[PDB]
């Protein structure tokens, strides 16, 4: 009884992508599989649904045609084929199951896969020591910041998107070397404030 | 039909042991086909009550659901520190299924004033971005500006600190490099 | 050739009136049941219309030939007259075949109540109808060559052919009577099963029985001619029995087609709602 | 809680009903209890009656048989609701008392005790050409204002609800179904042995069904194909003792067995309604209105019960068929086949709610 989602990653706008939800302990005929997406800092939104016992397949009005939901009952898996992704499709996509007969809410959920549809290309961060330290022009996420190499009234503002497409974060400690690790670009920075 | 569900209030401050009530109003009539989810930060939602009155198997008995007309209510009789998350509201009678705006339950704490701090642009970043900082304040809402002129600034606030149940706002304003010495 | 002066005009007027009345009824029914919406696609309506047209054509041809025989005494030859007799037998055997089709359709409907949808349809119904018409026409034209000789009543027809045609018609009638008797038996059966169908089916069966009385004597006279063909007045008795058969032609389509209320007729609900009940 | 209510088009008579799914325990049926609110100023002298009919439309509704009615009414109960308690005093269920408290003093109860042995609400799939009332047994509660029982009831002052009679899976599963056969051909005096068995006896709708096939071919003949088919039998008793087999799921595996050999395997197949849409005459579980419902559930009729009254009895069977070769030194292209059948139950678990066509 563990639905697991996979296949989410950065895609250029207008591109394609495929999300796979593998269900363990569920029979695709006694359960209905739904895809629900949550935008960054926003409420849940229902994106698609498939019920194999009847063969029914529903989509949200905002994703008609662009999104196709299918099911491979042999592997007890559900697929969302997302084509022509606009910039408004960036979100965490969670896969949920509901009792096929007499739906009683979304019983089980997946862990959710991120999908970031942005035109910007992968880049490295720039560090400005302002004791506060700011990092700007970094994309994609995440970025790790450590004060005093992990031995330092410590606050770190969550990454905030910019219209330019790149991100920006900041860290402040009330009163060392601010080690910044940029995993998706594999970069290391160190500034002494 | 596209039924819009309004969940109110969009925020709450409550201490452990208090009664918390969140209401959900549906545009049209939904015949007891409403469910209440609970999503903690990061994790995925978790069903709490279905049919507007039943409890999912494995849910603490404190949570209760009630209906009256087209107004549904979720009540946590004795709030616990593990019950402070975002609670949603679904109406699964008509396709498409619609969720509420989401109600966030915070933890009540004594008012605390911020500590205004300023940071001019750095040489590397302004070879730019004036930084205003408020820390360990309450409530989340802040209506005090730093001495500078209102440009385009992106405000970022951290989650309620576990230690002191406080917040922190780190806003940055971008403008011309010649407007950094006047603040 | 044989027509008593007292019976001559009587049978002439009787035949004329019966033919006119039958053709009127059949024309009305076939016009009322052509191109319609639900009275066309249905196979039972198709069979009823086929019977009506067949019996109307048969009545017209038969009355024409009978008048030409007992008044004009044409007797043009043993072949052209045989052509008219072939037309008459074609029409009559087609009518009996359409009754048989209807009877089998009802029998299969009552044997498997849900089979009417899955065993009989518009295409298969017309296929069966054309099969029946094909066997009818081949039977009708078989005299057109096989009349080697015999027939005290019909001038230039074979003798074994008469027995064969009586046999086929008799077996079809036996099948029809068995079908409707079985239908009545099953009707009474479900009635007795469910009371833990009484008069309507009885009257319909009796109407069909009356049709058999109208049609039965013909075969009796044919078989008597086959065996004995000794007496003379039997020919006039057969003329009268054929008049009765024409009356069968009049009685049959109306009983089949006019006794349907829905066919004659062809020619505010609130919605459920809920409401709370205060907990006690 | 919630109580369903329907109103007569005239609006002067309303029927309040607690629920629309009345579970059928084999020993006894849950009573159909409800309330009727009338307008005494309107029914000055006429009485208000209520009836519970069990209609059955096995005959084609779109067609009609002359001089006969393919329909039937297995059960018809009557009760004189207004005036109140004319015949005798009857107990009121807590629901009826609550409704009487909620409604004024112009609301009166009605209660029906259905006899145990009666059909369950089943409807037959009509196909893509038919229309009108759905073929198959179904119940209805009709309340009307009439001066006498036999007087015609004007449709503008009578209200009819459609209720359902359903059965839920037995709590204690019975013995695991199993079957075995031994055929002997005219070629070799050795028996071809087949043995099949399901995982369990009671299956819930949508749950896959597993068949443990085991063949021992001691004969000199080779088996080409193995066919596993879940098929549905619908014993109808309108006019006869008809039988309507209809394969609801199939799987044809080309897993051969050599002569004097053995073959053990597990075949999994799930009957669902997605691919059985075109099969007219398939018995569905019964619907209040035009909606979607699963394949008809099995019927738990009491053993030794007379079958005469029963309208439609549904059952399921998994059939395992070995297509054994018939080739020889000199002969035709014949290919015989041995078969075995396994009965199982396809029902729902006992729920706390079952919304019919939400
Ligand atoms: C009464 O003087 C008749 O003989 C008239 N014919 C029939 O009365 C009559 N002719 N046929 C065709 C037929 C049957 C058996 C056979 F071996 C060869 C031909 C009929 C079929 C059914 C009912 C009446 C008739 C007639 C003068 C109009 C010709």
């Amino acid at each position: 009884v563990q639905l697991v989602e996979s296949g989410g990653g950065l895609v250029q706008p207008g591109g394609s992508l495929r999300l796979s939800c593998a269900a363990s302990g569920f029979n695709v005929y006694s359960s209905s599989i739904h895809w629900v997406r949550q935008a960054p800092g926003k409420g849940l939104e229902w994106v698609a649904s498939i019920s194999s016992y009847y063969g029914y397949t529903y989509y949200a009005d905002s994703v008609k045609g662009r999104f196709t939901i299918s099911a491979d009952t042999s592997k007890n898996t559900a697929y969302l084929q997302m084509n022509s992704l606009r910039a408004e499709d960036t979100a965490v996509y969670y896969c949920a199951r509901s009792r096929q007969f007499w739906y009683s809410g979304l019983d089980y959920w997946g862990q959710g896969t991120l999908v970031t549809v942005s035109s910007a290309s992968t880049k490295g961060p720039s560090v400005f020591p302002l004791l506060g330290c700011l990092v700007k022009d970094y994309f994609p996420e995440p970025v790790t910041v450590s004060w005093n190499s992990g031995a330092l009234g410590v606050h770190t503002f969550p990454a905030v998107l910019q219209s330019s497409g790149l991100y920006s974060l900041s860290s402040v400690v009330t009163v060392y070397i601010c080690n910044v690790n940029h995993k998706p670009s594999n970069t290391k920075v160190d500034k002494k404030v | 039909s596209d039924i819009q569900m309004t969940q109110s209030p969009s925020s709450l401050s409550a201490s452990v042991g208090d009664r918390v009530t969140i209401t959900c109003r549906a545009s049209q009539s939904v015949s007891s086909a409403v469910a209440w989810y609970q999503q903690k930060p990061g994790k995925a939602p978790k069903l709490l009550i279905y049919s507007a009155s039943s409890l999912y198997s494995g849910v603490p008995s404190r949570f209760s659901g009630s209906r009256s007309g087209t107004d549904f209510t979720l009540t946590i009789s004795s709030l616990q520190p593990e019950d402070f998350a975002t609670y949603y509201c679904q109406q699964y009678k008509y396709v498409p299924v619609t969720f509420g705006q989401g109600t966030k339950v915070e933890i009540k704490r004594t008012v605390a004033a911020p500590s205004v701090f300023i940071f001019p642009p750095s040489d590397s970043q302004l070879k730019a971005s004036v930084v205003c900082l408020l820390n360990n304040f309450y409530p989340r809402e802040a209506k005090v500006q730093w001495k500078v002129q209102s440009g385009n600034s992106q405000e970022s606030v951290t989650e309620q600190d576990s230690k002191d149940s406080t917040y922190s706002l780190s806003s940055t304003l971008t403008l011309s490099k010649a407007d950094y010495e006047k603040h | 050739m044989v027509l008593n002066p007292s019976q001559q005009l009587a049978i002439a007027v009787l035949s004329l009136t019966l033919g006119t009345f039958t053709v009127l009824e059949n024309l009305l029914v076939l016009c009322v049941i052509l191109h319609s919406r639900s009275l066309r696609c249905r196979p039972s309506y198709h069979f009823i219309g086929s019977l009506a047209v067949a019996d109307l054509l048969g009545s017209v041809i038969f009355v024409y030939s009978f008048i030409d025989f007992h008044v004009f005494h044409r007797k043009d030859s043993r072949n052209v007259f045989l052509f008219k007799l072939g037309g008459v037998t074609a029409s009559f055997t087609a009518s009996v075949g359409s009754l048989f089709l209807t009877a089998i359709d009802r029998y299969i409907s009552i044997h498997r109540p849900l089979a009417y949808k899955r065993i009989v349809t518009r295409p298969k119904a017309v296929v069966a109808f054309c099969l029946m018409w094909t066997i009818a026409i081949v039977i009708a034209v078989l005299p057109l060559l096989g009349w080697n000789c015999c027939s005290d009543i019909f001038p230039h027809i074979d003798e074994t052919y008469l027995m064969f045609w009586i046999g086929v018609t008799s077996v079809l009638l036996l099948f029809i009577v068995y079908a409707y008797m079985y239908i009545l038996w099953k009707a009474h059966s479900h009635a007795v099963r469910m009371i833990q169908d009484i008069r309507l089916a009885k009257t319909l069966v009796l109407i069909l029985v009356v049709l058999i009385i109208c049609w039965g004597p013909l075969l009796a006279i044919m078989v008597y001619d086959v065996f004995g063909k000794m007496n003379k007045l039997i020919k006039t008795v057969f003329a009268f029995c054929s008049m009765l058969c024409l009356l069968n032609s009049t009685v049959n389509p109306i009983i089949y087609a006019l006794r349907s209320k829905d066919l004659r007729h062809a020619f505010e609900s609130c919605t459920t709602a809920s409401s709370s009940l205060a907990k006690d | 809680t919630r109580v369903f209510k329907k109103a007569s088009p005239n609006g002067k008579l309303t029927v309040y009903l607690g629920k629309r799914d009345f579970v059928d325990h084999i020993d006894l049926v849950e009573p159909v209890d409800g309330v009727v609110l009338v307008d005494p100023e309107y029914l000055k002298e006429r009485r208000v009656y209520v009836t519970l009919t069990c209609a059955f439309r096995y005959g084609r509704e779109d067609l009609d048989v002359l001089g006969l009615t393919f329909r039937k009414d297995l059960f018809v109960a009557n009760v004189q609701s207004f005036p109140p308690a004319p015949e005798d005093k009857k107990p009121l269920t807590r629901l009826q008392e609550r409704l009487i408290k909620k409604l004024g003093e112009h609301a009166y109860p009605f209660t029906f005790e259905i006899p145990p042995n009666l059909p369950c609400s089943v409807t037959l799939q009509p196909g893509p050409e038919d229309t009108g009332k759905a073929c198959g047994v179904d119940y209805e509660v009709k309340a009307f204002c009439a001066e006498n029982l036999e007087e015609k009831i004007h449709k503008r002052n009578s209200v009819r609800l459609v209720i359902e009679k359903v059965q839920y899976a037995p709590e204690r599963p019975g013995p695991q179904p199993t079957a075995e056969t031994t055929r002997q051909f005219l070629m070799s005096d050795k028996p071809l042995h087949l043995e099949a068995s399901l995982d369990k006896e009671i299956y819930y709708h949508g749950e896959p069904i597993s068949v443990n096939v085991h063949v021992t071919n001691n004969t000199n003949k080779t088996v080409k194909k193995i066919k596993i088919s879940v098929r549905q039998y619908a014993d109808i008793c309108l006019f006869n003792t008809a039988q309507y087999k209809c394969p609801v799921a199939m799987e044809e595996a080309d897993d051969t067995v050599a002569p004097s050999s053995t073959f053990c395997k597990v075949y999994t197949l799930t009957p669902f309604l997605a691919n059985n849409r075109e099969k007219r005459g398939l018995a569905l579980d019964g619907k209040l209105k035009h909606e979607d419902t699963n394949l008809a559930s099995s019927t738990l009729l009491r053993e030794g019960a007379n079958r005469e009254i029963l309208g439609i009895i549904v059952s399921y069977k998994v059939k395992v068929k070995l297509v054994v070769s018939r080739g020889g030194l000199l002969g035709d292209l014949a290919s015989s086949d041995v078969a075995v059948e396994l009965p199982f139950t396809l029902m729902h678990p006992k729920p706390k709610e079952e919304p019919p066509h939400r």
